[PDB]
RNA sequence: GCAGCCGCGGUAAUACGGAGGGCGCGAGCGUUACCCGGAUUCACUGGGCGUAAAGGGCGUGUAGGCGGCCUGGGGCGUCCCAUG
RNA sequence: GGGGAGCAAACCGGAUUAGAUACCCGGGUAGUCCACGCCCUAAACGAUGCGCGCUAGGUCUCUGGGUCUCCUGGGGGCCGAAGCUAACGCGUUAAGCGCGCCGCCUGGGGAGUACGGCCGCAAGGCUGAAACUCAAAGGAAUUGACGGGGGCCCGCACAAGCGGUGGA
């Protein structure tokens, strides 16, 4: 029960003697605005049929952002094939100001001010995936902390 | 019933595989090579054995099911006979899917419960001999892959496998659904795919042979009796 | 040739820790020790020990890890994220104090080489000096 | 100029009500309670799916349109905004209110923003006693805003004050019925302004 | 005839032309010209070179660039303070 | 300047072919060979600059040393961890992780052209544009189609027959 996007829809040809033949790829995200977002991509021989699909994926490929009031804990960069998705975290009433894809992304992630800039190759669908990867990957004081720390945390705190 | 690593060198427990088949992740569970066989450190393996146990025995306490998995022509029989003693097993094929396919594999059980049930039956004497024929062999083949998948409701609570290099197809995907795997490991795998090992000859029937029973003693000793 | 011995040190830690190596040795430096005494403290490492490779002088860094993690890819999270040098030879890299950054909004490590020693960013700031921006950790 | 033309229409491709009207806006008239399709051939079939700029755009003008104002004068708001101390969101709605033209209509002396506009410019209103005519000028808080003492007798004055028998005004805001005068007491924080604008939007609109 | 670009128009044109209707701004609106942006497309920040454009045909070696471990002096670079 | 067996640009003659003016055949001069002096280009290719450190292993091979089951150096190959890559692939012979220094690239055609300069006996080489014009030029991979490509299979398809059409 989470709001879906229409990321892109695209139609794809094969080929069979006597003709090209058609199938068609959708690209969905699903959030929560509060910290939960899942990107799928689906492909069906009908459009409808690919979102379906595609809404399926994305909410059995989750990930929890951990949001720091409306923005993300700290900057980040993140290459995935030939694109590379930057995060740089905002203050207050900066808006989400970002591109297409990760705009999406972001906003239903439960974000609401951030930088960004894409940079490399600018497919939607890697585009798409560096971001959730990006994500996927944020770390808070607090994280890191324990990571550090860890090997005899609690003697501290 | 615990074991002893005296029993466990009878069963040639420690005789690893060729030097050319070697997994360097798994040198952390050797003690040397004797004319080009790793010889794996009991020492060791007795301490993982316990771990290990551990934890099949809490699971089965908590009413946890076991798949046992076995593709390979020494174990089979064991892995059959050991399981049925309470577990579902594979033994025949593993076919990809049964896990992360966990319905569409499934389906084919009720069609064998559904096929059982045709042949118990009056309304089988209809059909026409040709499909009579057909059907039974629909039914036979069911039965030979799948007599010991068809008792599991759901997803294992952990698989137990016998060689994981061999099966890690059936480890891919209990890792991808966060089951936790154990296995008979030999020289030749990657130890760190496995959640609960057991390194040791993943080979000889006198090896299998006595970890599958000790298991599944343990397993009916902490169901109750 | 060796030309950075700074780099070479951190080259060695970056590689040893994408194979999950317990511990790795590195020809010993007075400087060296320093930003591993510094590594040590910020918990990047449980701590280098000081030791002797064919009576060569050399220092054993002892890497750290997450925890194993499951799933179908279980090598731990890393904690040395990212190590990287800064000020090279052939391009030296000096901040003044109101330049030296900030690392991963706080969460990382700025290591400068100061006249007042080899300092953390926020060490540094605090005594008021900057220096030679050696490298950046996360 | 300023936009005169037709209003319930904006009413209308807005999708909400916005009040640009005044006594009628509340009556079963507004022809939002009568058709609340937008204006034109088209209005009746289904809508595509708007783009990322059409929401941004509409959220937007839906702000705009509200207020009266130019885009120019708009725009040169949220300048204003941005180089504020504040998050410029709030910082924004707290500027527009600010403006004569809605501090008139907001302390009820004109029945609708447009009425209000006149009100001002035909000089029919006080700040701090003396005259101001322009509907722009910014009213800053411990401002007194009143009635012409020359204009008290109006119908639509003295017919707008009697509602103010049975409204009560703005929180920021302190009302002399009797008097016919109006204090502005502070900005209006972002939670006393309850329009169906998210002023967000607006922002990313013009980070474009 | 349109056309910044991809393209549109060969009898059903949401792309030409007119009309109705709509959108955007409003004493202004468009066009052309020029600068910066977008263009991490000269990449200091911030790019590359097996096959996409890109390793000199190969060596020798000049100017230059760069350079191991410990201790101490100088304090040029570098860093801090005060002042102009 | 010497040398000349065999071969063989041009050239001579035979064939082929719609025409050969090439591919096939018979001849044959330069040249190919030696010395000396020039020329200085190449798919001069690993299409991968040099040096150094770091990052699983397996296997084949040339070549050193050892307490030579095996251990330990230096080469040459194949397969592969991690990683890298647009992919193909690379992967301790890196195209991985890093530092130093050099050379080079910046849309296709125009063009390795023009002009100028340098070298050269010459042929020519090195260095090297723009006007203009296009909206692509490109790399790798996918499905298909096709091949005077390969493999296996089938149809009265050929073959083996019997009887006809084409003539009246
Ligand atoms: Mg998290
Ligand atoms: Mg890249
Ligand atoms: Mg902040
Ligand atoms: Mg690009
Ligand atoms: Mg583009
Ligand atoms: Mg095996
Ligand atoms: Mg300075
Ligand atoms: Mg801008
Ligand atoms: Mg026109
Ligand atoms: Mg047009
Ligand atoms: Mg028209
Ligand atoms: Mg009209
Ligand atoms: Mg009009
Ligand atoms: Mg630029
Ligand atoms: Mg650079
Ligand atoms: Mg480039
Ligand atoms: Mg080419
Ligand atoms: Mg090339
Ligand atoms: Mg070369
Ligand atoms: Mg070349
Ligand atoms: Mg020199
Ligand atoms: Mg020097
Ligand atoms: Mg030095
Ligand atoms: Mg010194
Ligand atoms: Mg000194
Ligand atoms: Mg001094
Ligand atoms: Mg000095
Ligand atoms: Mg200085
Ligand atoms: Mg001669
Ligand atoms: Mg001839
Ligand atoms: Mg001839
Ligand atoms: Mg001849
Ligand atoms: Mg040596
Ligand atoms: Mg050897
Ligand atoms: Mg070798
Ligand atoms: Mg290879
Ligand atoms: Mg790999
Ligand atoms: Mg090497
Ligand atoms: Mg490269
Ligand atoms: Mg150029
Ligand atoms: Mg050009
Ligand atoms: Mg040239
Ligand atoms: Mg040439
Ligand atoms: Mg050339
Ligand atoms: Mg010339
Ligand atoms: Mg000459
Ligand atoms: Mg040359
Ligand atoms: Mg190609
Ligand atoms: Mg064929
Ligand atoms: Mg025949
Ligand atoms: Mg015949
Ligand atoms: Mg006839
Ligand atoms: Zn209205």
């Amino acid at each position: 029960d989470f709001e879906e996007k229409m990321i892109l829809i695209r139609r794809t040809a094969r080929m069979q003697a006597g003709g090209r033949r058609f199938r068609f790829g959708a690209l969905v995200v699903v959030g929560d605005r509060q910290g939960r977002v899942g990107l799928g991509f689906g492909k069906a021989p009908e459009v409808p049929l690919a979102v379906q699909k595609a809404g399926y994926y994305a909410r059995r490929n989750m990930v929890e952002v951990p949001l720091q009031n409306g923005t993300i804990p700290h900057e980040i960069e993140v290459e995935f094939g030939a694109s590379k998705i930057v995060l740089k975290p905002a203050a207050p009433g900066t808006g989400v100001i970002a591109g297409a894809v990760p705009r999406a992304i972001l906003e239903l992630a439960g974000v609401t001010d951030i930088l960004t800039k894409e940079l490399g190759s600018r497919n939607p669908i890697n585009i798409a995936y560096a971001t959730m990867e990006a994500l996927r990957q944020l770390r808070t004081k607090a994280d890191v902390e324990r990571l550090r720390k860890g090997e005899a945390h609690a003697q501290a705190q | 019933v615990e074991i002893t690593v005296k029993e466990l060198l009878e069963a040639g427990v420690h005789f690893g595989h060729e030097r050319k088949r070697w997994n360097p992740k798994f040198a952390r569970y050797i003690y040397a090579e004797r004319n080009g066989i790793h010889i794996i450190d009991l020492q060791k393996t007795m301490e993982e054995l316990e771990r290990t146990f551990r934890f099949i025995e809490d699971l089965a306490m908590r009413g946890g099911t076991i798949l046992f998995v076995g593709t390979k022509k020494q174990a089979q029989d064991i892995v059959r006979m050991e399981a049925e003693r309470g577990m579902p097993y594979v033994n025949q094929r593993w076919l990809g899917g049964m896990l992360t396919n966990f319905k569409t594999i499934s389906q084919r059980v009720h069609r064998l419960e559904e096929l059982e049930a045709l042949f118990a039956s009056p309304e089988i004497e209809e059909r026409p001999k040709k499909e009579q024929v057909r059907l039974k062999h629909e039914l036979e083949r069911l039965q030979k892959y799948l007599s010991g998948f068809r008792l599991l409701k759901r997803l294992p609570d952990a698989i137990f496998v016998v060689d994981p290099t061999k099966e890690a197809i059936a480890v891919r995907e209990a890792r991808k659904l966060f089951i936790p795997v154990i296995a008979l490991a030999d020289t030749d795998s990657d130890p760190d795919l496995v959640d609960y090992i057991i390194p040791g000859n993943d080979d000889a029937i006198r090896s299998i042979q006595l970890i599958l029973s000790r298991a599944v003693d343990l397993i009916i000793q902490a169901r109750g009796g | 040739m060796l030309t950075d011995p700074i780099a070479d040190m951190l080259t060695r830690i970056r590689n040893a820790t994408r194979v999950y190596k317990e511990s790795t040795d590195v020809p010993a430096s007075r400087f060296k020790e320093e930003i591993l005494r510094i590594l040590a403290r910020e918990g990047f490492i449980k701590g280098y020990e000081r030791v002797d490779v064919d009576g060569k002088p050399y220092l054993r860094v002892y890497l750290k890890y997450g925890p194993r993690r499951q799933g179908p890819d279980p090598r731990p999270e890393q904690v040395i994220h990212h190590i990287r040098r800064i000020s090279k030879p052939g391009r030296r890299v000096y901040v003044g104090v109101k330049e030296i950054p900030r690392v991963r909004r706080g969460l990382g490590i700025a290591i400068l080489s100061t006249s007042k020693g080899v300092l953390t960013d926020r060490e540094a700031r605090k005594l008021g000096v900057g220096g030679e921006l050696i490298c950046e950790v996360w | 100029g300023r936009y005169i033309g037709p209003v319930c229409r904006l009413c209308r491709r807005e999708g909400v009500k916005l009040y640009l009207k005044g006594e009628r806006c509340y009556s079963p008239k507004c022809a939002m309670e009568r058709r609340p399709y937008p204006p034109g051939q088209h209005g009746q079939k289904r809508a595509r799916r708007p783009s990322d700029y059409a929401v941004r755009l509409r959220e937007k003008q839906k702000l705009r349109r509200i207020y009266g104002i130019s885009e120019r004068q708009f725009r040169n708001l949220f300048e204003e905004a941005s180089k504020k101390k504040g998050v410029t969101g709030s910082v924004f709605l707290g500027l527009l209110e600010s403006r004569l033209d809605n501090v008139v209509y907001r302390l009820g002396f004109a029945v609708s923003r447009r009425q209000a506009r006149q009100l001002v410019r035909h000089g029919h209103i006080t700040v701090n006693g003396r005259r101001v005519d322009l509907p722009s000028y910014r009213v800053r808080p411990g401002d007194e805003i009143a009635v012409a003492e020359k204009s008290r007798n109006l119908e639509l004055i003295r017919q707008n004050l009697e509602a103010m028998k049975g409204r009560k005004v703005g929180p920021w805001l302190s009302l002399d019925v009797e008097g016919m005068k109006g204090k502005f007491l502070r900005l209006p924080d972002r939670e006393d302004l309850a329009l169906p604008v998210n002023e967000q939007l607006v922002i990313e609109f013009y980070s474009r």
